[PDB]
């Protein structure tokens, strides 16, 4: 088990290593959308005899066969991934660290000075390995500006002037990456992408409004077809199509006389 | 819900934050306005554990957890995998304004 | 007994070290969930090698089966070699 | 320490834009002035606008 777990650590470290040298993203290989072939031939719905209730069942199955087939591919990269992973993985270097365990000899006793300092690794791993250098306000500081305000006389307000200075602070706080500071590191926070995405799902629901304004400006008795009722009616000919809503359709079409 | 029933209570008001997520100033100003708190719930729970490997252990937790430059960021940690985070949404959005640009 | 498990937990390779999501998304999805398992491995084998309190129990596990064997019909010291060399003196002399 | 130049001047403006007035070494409380830069922005909007 030991030698399992040093061939799994090799392993995923041998899958870093070719990652890395191949500069690929992390997210794109398990993402089965990249595996997927958008330009397939595409199957006519109109050549394939359809009848009335059978044109959605037809588009899953072209669906579901392109998605089955890319993540069959997806499949397929990380089987031949693995190979070569565990190509290098048999030449690698195997120099770990171990696991920080309490010393303990053969009949001797264990200290609680041993102990604690083995608690102090595994309480050093819980520090991320690059981190924003978010500022506390000390209490040295946050009282020497605030009765600064107070001398003048501002000590009503005296808490909302100190936490301007902890803020102004706070929002251009650099990232340090092992106690230095890596210098010309922008990140994009997670407030900030979320923005972003809300944005543009804005842009393009109105872009779905404004594609259903138009049709229902021009032919407002598409709005008694519902959305999901819609290829339901469908066939291969137009002569096939359910005739639901076609004498209904017709009707509200000649207007409101 | 689980992130932020810590802070903000039970009735946490989840579709506030799913919508727009707290940026890394306001997780600082919600560290330091629980963390006396913090670092009086761990003196009296260091006080009543077991044993003194057990009191520097929640001690030595707390003075990791209740500082806020050790708060994991992802977007700091992984630049890369965040900004691939973000086009995996902004890329259902594409698939969604090409659908519409073909209409 | 248990000091000699323990001594070989102790060169166990940090897998911690690899709990970073460079590792999570660079690595074959079945070789993580072989890696994730094999680190709730190490803490199933940590937390019973360090279980020193069910050693005094498992000593009265050894303990009745030794003391019946101490409870012999001809002597509490007595084994095969002796009784062994005491059946030559008694076989090799006259009836 | 490269932008520590900035982080004080906001501090000292920050008091400086609510400086509050002082009579006899106490603070006279609620009053308030009208600068001679607001009022000479108060001249300034109110010509460009008959002048339109």
């Amino acid at each position: 088990k030991k030698q399992a777990t040093e061939n799994l650590m090799k392993l995923l470290q041998a899958y870093k290593d070719i990652g890395d040298a191949k500069s690929e993203p992390l997210l794109k290989n398990h993402n089965p959308r990249t595996f997927e072939d958008r330009d397939y031939p595409v199957p006519d719905f109109r050549t394939q005899n359809l009848k009335a209730g059978d044109v959605p069942k037809f588009f899953d199955t072209v669906i579901s066969t392109r998605a089955s087939a890319a993540i069959a591919s997806k499949d397929k990269f990380w089987a031949g991934r693995k190979t070569e992973a565990e190509a290098a993985s048999a030449k690698a270097s195997a120099a770990f660290p171990r696991v920080a365990v309490p010393e303990w000899k053969k009949g001797k006793t264990v200290s609680i000075e041993n102990l604690n300092t083995v608690t102090d690794k595994y309480a050093a791993a819980l520090v991320p390995k690059r981190k924003l250098a978010l500022p506390v306000l000390p209490e040295g500081v946050k009282k020497a500006v605030e009765d600064f305000a107070a001398s003048v006389g501002q000590a009503k307000n005296a808490s909302e002037v100190s936490e301007l200075l902890a803020k102004s602070l706070a929002e251009k706080a650099v990232v340090t990456e092992g106690g230095k500071v890596v210098e010309g590191f922008s990140y994009v926070s997670k407030a900030v992408a979320a923005k972003v995405i809300a944005t543009r799902r804005a842009e393009v629901h109105e872009r779905l409004l404004k594609l259903w304004a138009k049709r229902l400006l021009v032919s407002p008795e598409l709005a008694i077809v519902p959305l999901n009722e819609f290829d339901a009616q469908l066939a291969s000919k137009f002569e096939g199509i359910s005739p639901k809503y076609q004498e209904l359709l017709s009707a509200v079409a000649q207007g409101n006389k | 819900k689980e992130e932020l029933k810590v802070i903000y209570g039970d009735n946490v008001d989840v579709k506030h934050f799913q919508a727009s997520p707290r940026t890394p100033v306001q997780q600082l100003f919600d560290s330091l306005k629980n963390a006396a708190a913090n670092k009086e719930r761990a003196a009296k729970e260091a006080a009543a554990a077991a044993s003194p490997y057990l009191a520097y252990a929640v001690t030595k937790k707390q003075e990791v957890q209740a500082d806020p430059s050790n708060i994991p960021f992802d977007e700091v940690l992984y630049p890369q995998l965040s900004e691939e985070l973000l086009e995996l949404e902004l890329s259902d959005i594409r698939e969604d304004e090409i659908a519409l640009e073909k209409a | 007994l248990s000091n000699e498990r323990y001594q070989l937990l102790s060169q166990w390779p940090d897998f911690t070290t690899m709990y970073g999501k460079d590792f999570y998304y660079r690595a074959h999805p079945e070789d993580l969930k072989k890696f994730y398992d094999a680190a709730d491995e190490y803490y199933k084998l940590y937390e019973t090698v360090t279980e020193f309190d069910s050693l005094s129990a498992l000593a009265s596990q050894v303990v009745p089966n030794y003391a019946a064997r101490r409870r012999s019909t001809v002597h509490p010291a007595i084994g095969s070699t002796v009784a062994d060399g005491a059946f030559t003196n008694f076989l090799l002399s006259k009836q």
